[PDB]
């Protein structure tokens, strides 16, 4: 099973870059995977922040926050990181990392299913002024 | 009433211990990469979900095939260069007093001798600075080997510098890799991959200390085939590195003597300026954490209350006895007192320096009748190293007292190459099966 | 449909999955058994991998599962080799417990299999004699 | 981009009560949508992918349904694990829009 | 090459014919301009890209004749 | 029930029974086929036997005859090779003698088989084209 | 007697300055001028 573990700075300061990391364990960076960044504020509703696939680099990012996502991997490391430009008040939230994919126990894409998805334990930022 | 019939299934996954030759792969060197394949830029690694294997390191074969193999490369690298047999002739000696400190008195000789020329009618009146541990009197004095074997020198376009190496296994067989951290090399391994060959592994070869190496990505990890018994060594792997810079100072010179018809002997002319010691130089403060740590882990194994002291070597060959090493060519042996000394009870910027020493006839395997003429480096020459493993000791260790004392150990590389292969182990596959099934032919 | 990924079990990927779950997946393994003093030994593993691969085929064809992945038999499955029935043992073990448990009556099985297909080929000589 | 409206916002029910949720698409997605359980300063559960299909590990009482612009995920007989807040999501299309989340307690 | 052969279920034959379909996305020609106006080197360098999906198509259409053959028989 | 021995005809032990005899025993035959200078020669005799029966097996299966230890053909008995009749040569005769008698009527026939197997082969093609 | 057999319709390409007969048959001239000189006398005492 994938496993995976987020970190990074609790407090950030108003206007300045908030990075983040996830570790996966169980699984490369590198192969056929959608590794995803999320976050939700308190008392409100989830916001999907951005994706990108592993093995080809492809990012896709919210168009609202497309101007200040960033969504990079390492294999060195087996991690990937999120960087999130001029962060403001609104930018306090709960931010998870995660992944779903499908593992097919066959040969080619027509062989049963099965749904796999990991999400982290998740990091609270804030944002001060 | 089960009316089932035998079925044969071929390509099962089943594995069984077993034992193989596996060959090269790698991104002029002793370590000659030219017989060595090349690598995949993209290695593939399959997770083995819900298989748990039995692992033991003090049992892998694969640190047989890597001292083989190594000692091979060795062996295979200095058979197309020249042989030193004309150098074993009568010295005569004085000693070196110019520009020296009170450390390096005696231990430089200038020597002066006859050698042959290309013509074999001709000789010739020749000089050279050899050192102290390197001849033996017999004001004249005689090559160390003279009386053992007549042995080569090392050609000065090889270069000794550690490459890594990677170890692919044939076909119908597998290596099995264990992720469990905190695995101590022993025991049952829940978490299992599948590789098609090991990370890139530096044969650096060391004593009393591992440098270059790998590091435990959570904590110190202590090693050992059984830590009741004091004849066995302890391998400690470090969670962090330790930085070491070593130096020789000396601006050597070199020159060429032409012994024979294409065949030049490399000799040491002087030395340009002052006379200094080699020497290492490692952090105080980051060496006592390393050694709180190192202590807080042993405590575990040792009890809660023992009192943990660190020493100095027995006592042996030069090698066995000084952290013996290579930096750029030039063979050091150095004395590392200063860091085994000091004794732990349950509860700035200066550096430790060790002063130490050079060579240049080189017994590197434990192997008597070949040795290695080194010749010498031009000009001054600095490295700087991780220390990121130990190799310790347990002297006596008898109930009488409850103070445990380590001190340094070494000498055998089946050591060092097993610090880096103790998380890998080689299967062959059994593709034949047979199960109860209900058809029938 | 986007925003997923598709993963295939690999090799050795359904060594910990259950026999029937295993059994969808021989081929993966079958294409991988095949494919100066160092040469000699290099040599050697390759001449003995093709020895034991040649071995493993003589042995299938031997047994009349000639060309076949998974090939049933006419030789009844006797009790004291076995007594689990299929519902524990395709569904809940794995072909590795499985050796384990069977490693002690395997030559015997080899030799009813030989015995067993030499009849069936008698036979069929004498159908096709008339 | 494709908005999703979750019903009820806030549900009570007791032990035993069968709860329905109801959660709608602007626009056809079928079957791309997956339901989701969160419980307080937790991460979230997948409880039904594909909106048909059970995941596996969930107890059998989840059940999802529906199609088109209409999805709806029933528990047969909550329990005193169940009360959480239950999330729908979708893939068919950037951006991955979440639900604003049915919040089921006790009653 | 015996290997690759046998996979297919046409192990011990030189002229097997298979179950697979033929795509008309790998080659449009009839059979009057492909087997008396043309050759084998011709007809390979034509196809020299649509070769492995084949493959991966007879291994997969025998695995399944082989898991159907077992079900019949097991009645 | 006590006091008997139990002794099997082992390798080339049916050497000098009769064809019909020595024919009931081809398994015991068929499975021994298989199985730094020095190591040159060696190696290059395993080589060897590799590559003969390679092309044993090679030329069993040009002739329809594959996966089979007793492989009935096509291809009618031409009297010229032999005039002896069945009750002549499978029990009063042994294989040695049978390869002393026909060493020079071999070649023939394995052209003949060979040419009967491909028509067989264009045949099958043909019906299945239908 | 040696056999050779007549290829009919087939237009082949050749490039004689990217033959690779041509450095295998340097590499074994070589390699047997090497071996023959073995076993015979060196002259090292020439040299005066
Ligand atoms: C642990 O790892 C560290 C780093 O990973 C190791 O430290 C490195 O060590 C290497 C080798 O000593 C060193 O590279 C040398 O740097 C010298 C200074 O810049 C260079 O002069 C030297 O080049 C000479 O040697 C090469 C062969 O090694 C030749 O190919 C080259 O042409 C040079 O040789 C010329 O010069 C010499 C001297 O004048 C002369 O005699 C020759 O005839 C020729 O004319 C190397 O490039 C790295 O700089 C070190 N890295 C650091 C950070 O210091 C360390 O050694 C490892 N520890 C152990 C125990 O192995
Ligand atoms: C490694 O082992 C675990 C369990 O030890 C495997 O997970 C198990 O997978 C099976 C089948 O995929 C699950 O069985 C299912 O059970 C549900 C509920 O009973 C049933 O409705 C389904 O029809 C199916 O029978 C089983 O529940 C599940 N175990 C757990 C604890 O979740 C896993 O698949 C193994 N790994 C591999 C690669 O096979
Ligand atoms: C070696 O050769 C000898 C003879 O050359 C073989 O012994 C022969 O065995 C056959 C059948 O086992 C005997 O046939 C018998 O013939 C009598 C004739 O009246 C008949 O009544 C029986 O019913 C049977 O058919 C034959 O007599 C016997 N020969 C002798 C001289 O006794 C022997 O078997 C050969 N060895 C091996 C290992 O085959
Ligand atoms: C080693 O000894 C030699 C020979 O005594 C020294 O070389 C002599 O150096 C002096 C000047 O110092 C010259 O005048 C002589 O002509 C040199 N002799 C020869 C034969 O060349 C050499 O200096 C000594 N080296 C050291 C380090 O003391
Ligand atoms: C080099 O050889 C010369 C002679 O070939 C040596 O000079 C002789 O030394 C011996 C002492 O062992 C004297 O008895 C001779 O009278 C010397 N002969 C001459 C011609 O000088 C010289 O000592 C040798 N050099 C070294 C360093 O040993
Ligand atoms: C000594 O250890 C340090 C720390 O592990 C090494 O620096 C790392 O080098 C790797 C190169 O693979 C980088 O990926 C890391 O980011 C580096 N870490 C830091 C903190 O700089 C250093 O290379 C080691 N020195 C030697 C000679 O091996
Ligand atoms: C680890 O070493 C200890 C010390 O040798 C072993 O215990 C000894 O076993 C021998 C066997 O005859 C006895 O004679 C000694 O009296 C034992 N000494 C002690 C202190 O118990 C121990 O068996 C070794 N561990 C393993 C697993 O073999
Ligand atoms: C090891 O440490 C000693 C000091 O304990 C260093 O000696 C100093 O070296 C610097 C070189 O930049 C000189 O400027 C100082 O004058 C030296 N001080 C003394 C007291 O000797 C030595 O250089 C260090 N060596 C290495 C290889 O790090
Ligand atoms: C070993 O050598 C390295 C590099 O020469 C030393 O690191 C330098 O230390 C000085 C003084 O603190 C700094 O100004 C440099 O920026 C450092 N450079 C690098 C690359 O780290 C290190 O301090 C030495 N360690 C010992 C124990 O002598
Ligand atoms: C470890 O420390 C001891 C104690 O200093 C060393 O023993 C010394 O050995 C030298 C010989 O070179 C004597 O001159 C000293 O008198 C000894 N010390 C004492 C207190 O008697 C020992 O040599 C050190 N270990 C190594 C390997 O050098
Ligand atoms: C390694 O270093 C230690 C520390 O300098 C050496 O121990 C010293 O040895 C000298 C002998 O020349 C004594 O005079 C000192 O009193 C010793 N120091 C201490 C603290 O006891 C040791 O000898 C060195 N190793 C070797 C092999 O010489
Ligand atoms: C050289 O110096 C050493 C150390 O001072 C001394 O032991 C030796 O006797 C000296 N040899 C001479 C002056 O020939
Ligand atoms: C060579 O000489 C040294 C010192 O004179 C001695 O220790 C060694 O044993 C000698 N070697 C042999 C083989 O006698
Ligand atoms: C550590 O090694 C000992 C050696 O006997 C073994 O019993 C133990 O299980 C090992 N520890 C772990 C965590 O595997
Ligand atoms: C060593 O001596 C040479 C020759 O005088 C000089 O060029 C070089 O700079 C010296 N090296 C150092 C480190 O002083
Ligand atoms: C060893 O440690 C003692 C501390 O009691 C110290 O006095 C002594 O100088 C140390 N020796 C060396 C060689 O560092």
């Amino acid at each position: 099973q994938v496993q995976l573990q987020e970190s990074g700075p609790g407090l950030v300061k108003a206007s300045e870059t908030l990075s983040l990391t996830c570790a996966v364990s169980g699984a490369s960076v590198s192969g056929n995977y959608y590794w995803n960044w999320i976050r939700q504020s308190p008392g409100k509703e989830l916001e999907w922040i951005g994706n990108i696939h592993g093995n080809s680099g492809t990012t896709t990012y919210n168009p609202s926050l497309e101007s200040r996502v960033t969504i990079s991997t390492d294999t060195s490391k087996n991690q990937f990181s999120l960087k999130l430009t001029s962060v403001t008040g609104a930018d306090t939230a709960t931010y998870f990392c995660a992944t779903q994919f499908k593992k097919y126990w066959g040969l080619s894409v027509s062989s049963p299913f099965s749904f796999s998805d990991s999400w982290g334990q998740g990091v609270l930022v804030s944002v001060s002024s | 009433a089960e009316n089932l019939w035998v079925t044969v299934y071929y390509g099962v996954p089943v594995w069984k211990d077993a034992e193989t030759t596996l060959f090269c792969a790698s991104d002029h060197n002793v370590w000659a990469t030219h017989a060595c394949v090349p690598t995949d830029p993209n290695p593939q690694e399959i997770h083995l979900e819900n298989v748990t294997e039995e692992f033991n390191m003090w049992k892998n074969n694969m640190v047989e095939q890597m001292h083989t193999d190594i000692i091979s490369l060795w062996d295979q690298s200095l058979k197309p260069c020249v042989k030193l047999t004309p150098l074993c002739v009568t010295l005569q000696c004085t000693n070196v007093t110019n520009n020296i400190t009170d450390d390096m008195r005696g231990e430089l000789k200038n020597c002066s001798f006859n050698m042959t020329t290309e013509l074999r009618d001709k000789k010739q009146k020749v000089y050279s600075l050899f050192y102290r541990l390197d001849v033996v009197q017999i004001k004249e004095y005689r090559l160390i080997n003279c009386n053992t074997s007549a042995c080569t020198q090392a050609c000065p376009k090889v270069s000794f510098e550690p490459i890594p190496i990677h170890y692919c296994a044939p076909a119908g067989f597998a290596i099995l890799k264990c992720k469990d951290k905190k695995f101590n090399g022993t025991g049952p391994c829940p978490s299992v991959s599948t590789v098609q060959c090991t990370h890139g592994i530096k044969p650096v070869v060391s004593t009393q200390l591992l440098l270059n190496g790998s590091l435990a990505e959570e904590e110190v990890m202590i090693r050992s085939e059984n830590i009741t018994n004091n004849a066995k060594n302890i391998l400690v792997q470090f969670n962090t590195p330790v930085q070491i810079n070593c130096t020789r100072p000396n601006n050597n010179t070199r020159k060429s003597i032409r012994i024979g018809p294409g065949q030049a002997f490399y000799a040491t002319g002087d030395i340009i300026g002052d006379i200094r010691q080699a020497h290492c130089n490692v952090s105080k403060a980051t060496w006592n954490e390393t050694l709180g740590k190192v202590v807080k882990q042993l405590r575990k194994h040792f009890g809660n209350n023992t009192i943990i002291r660190f020493a100095n070597s027995s006592g042996g060959d030069l090698e066995v006895t000084t952290h013996s090493f290579n930096c750029g060519g030039e063979f050091f042996y150095c004395n590392t007192s200063g860091l085994f000394n000091s004794t732990w009870i349950s509860n700035s910027n200066d550096s430790i320096t060790l002063p130490c020493r050079i060579k240049q006839i080189i017994n590197m395997w434990q192997r008597i009748g070949q040795c290695m003429y080194a010749p010498p480096i031009q000009g001054v020459i600095r490295c700087v190293s991780n220390i990121t493993g130990l190799i310790l000791t347990r002297d006596g260790g008898s109930t009488n007292s409850t103070t445990e004392t380590f001190r340094p150990g070494g000498g055998d590389m089946r050591d060092n190459w097993r610090s880096e292969l103790y998380k890998y182990k080689v299967v062959k596959i059994e593709p034949l099966g047979v199960a109860p099934t209900r058809c029938k032919r | 449909a986007v925003g997923i990924g598709a993963v295939f079990l690999g090799f050795l990927g359904a060594a910990g999955s259950t026999m029937g779950a295993a059994s969808m997946t021989l081929t993966v393994q079958a294409r991988n058994l095949l494919s100066t003093v160092w040469g000699i030994k290099q040599l050697q593993a390759r001449v003995l991998a093709v020895e034991r691969y040649l071995r493993d085929q003589q042995l299938l064809g031997i047994w009349g599962c000639s060309g076949k992945l998974i090939c049933c038999t006419n030789v009844p499955w006797n009790s004291s080799w076995s007594n689990r029935n299929l519902s524990e043992i395709w569904d809940n073990m794995t072909w590795l417990q499985w050796d384990k448990e069977i490693s002690n009556y395997t030559q015997i099985i080899y030799g009813l299999l030989e015995e067993s297909q030499n009849q069936q080929e008698k036979n069929e000589q004498d159908l096709l004699a008339l | 981009d494709i908005q999703m409206t979750q019903s009820p916002r806030s549900l009570s029910a007791s032990v035993g009560d069968r709860v329905t949720i109801t959660c709608r698409a602007s626009q056809d997605i079928s079957p791309d949508l997956n339901w989701y359980q969160q419980k307080p300063g937790g991460p979230l559960k997948l409880l039904i992918y594909d909106a048909s299909n059970l995941q596996g590990g969930v107890p059998s009482r989840f059940s999802g349904s529906g199609s088109g612009t209409e999805f709806t995920l029933t528990i047969s007989s909550l329990q005193p694990e169940d009360f959480a807040t239950y999330y729908c999501l979708q893939y068919n299309g950037y951006p991955w829009t979440f639900g604003q989340g049915t919040k089921v307690d006790h009653k």
